[PDB]
């Protein structure tokens, strides 16, 4: 649960990238993100009840 | 055409080898698709048999275009610019572009300015991506590794390389 | 796999995403260095 929620984080965060800069040269090597992700994980592991 | 061991180029991939040509399944009916794959990535590609003109899919050349490029690349200059904008944007997309002529052209600028008054940290990135294609892209065509491949440019330049 | 909406150029490119944390043989996790556990939570099934 806790990883899909963080994920659309991602989706979000790879919306946000692609509809700028250049649209030809892309990849998503450029596209992803690690945070909205990783955060998202580190912060049930630790902070929830 | 690219038959199965071709040497190729796919912007910004630098260089890779073709693979084959298989039936993807895209959407509806499954179009021909030529491969390129690169080693030095782990990567994949699928560019359309269609039009492959149209990609930028050009390939690597031929030791004889060594030269050419080199003095190209030692004097050939030209104009940009004044406000960073215009000028980095310019090289951005001459970069991405796939174009190893212009690319060593735009070098060639890029190293007359960067030692005389000296190169903002953006035309910075301009020049280093420039030169890593072109130091790659020796080393698809002469077949000699990136080490041997950036020892080229030392004598059209008159300095190493990173 | 990033594919373009018109140009039908196809591009796959393997990524990376982060670390995920994996259970130990008992059944609890380490974090930050530290032995932790994670708990059965309850609440009322979905439904009418």
């Amino acid at each position: 649960d806790q990883f899909r929620v963080g994920l659309a984080r991602l989706a979000r965060g790879v919306r946000e990238r692609m509809v700028m800069g250049s649209p030809d040269t892309l990849t998503p090597a450029k596209l992803v993100n690690s945070r909205p992700l990783e955060a998202a994980l580190r912060e049930f592991f630790s902070r929830s009840q | 055409e690219f038959r199965p061991g071709d040497k190729v180029v796919l912007p910004p991939y630098g260089v890779g080898v073709v693979a084959g040509i298989a039936q993807r399944s895209v959407s509806g009916v499954s179009r021909a698709y030529y491969q390129v794959d690169f080693p030095g990535s782990r990567s994949k590609a699928y560019v359309p048999v269609e039009a492959p003109h149209s990609v930028g899919l050009r390939k690597a050349l031929a030791p004889e275009e060594v030269p050419v490029i080199l003095d190209l690349l030692k004097n050939g200059r030209m104009p940009l610019p004044k406000q960073w904008a215009a000028r980095h944007r310019k090289t951005s997309e001459i970069l991405a572009d796939g174009n190893p002529y212009r690319i060593a052209q735009m070098a060639g600028q890029l190293r007359a300015w960067e030692v005389e008054r000296g190169l903002p940290d953006l035309d910075r990135q301009a020049l280093r991506r420039a030169i890593h294609l072109l130091a790659e892209e020796v080393a698809q065509s002469l077949e000699i590794t990136v080490q041997e491949a950036k020892r080229l440019f030392e004598e059209a330049w008159g300095e190493e390389l990173n | 796999q990033l594919i373009h909406k018109d140009t039908g150029l196809i591009k796959e490119d393997e990524v990376f995403l982060g670390h995920l944390p994996l259970m130990t043989e008992d059944g609890s996790f380490i974090i930050n260095g530290a032995d932790r556990v994670i708990v059965s939570q309850i609440h009322r099934s979905p439904g009418v």
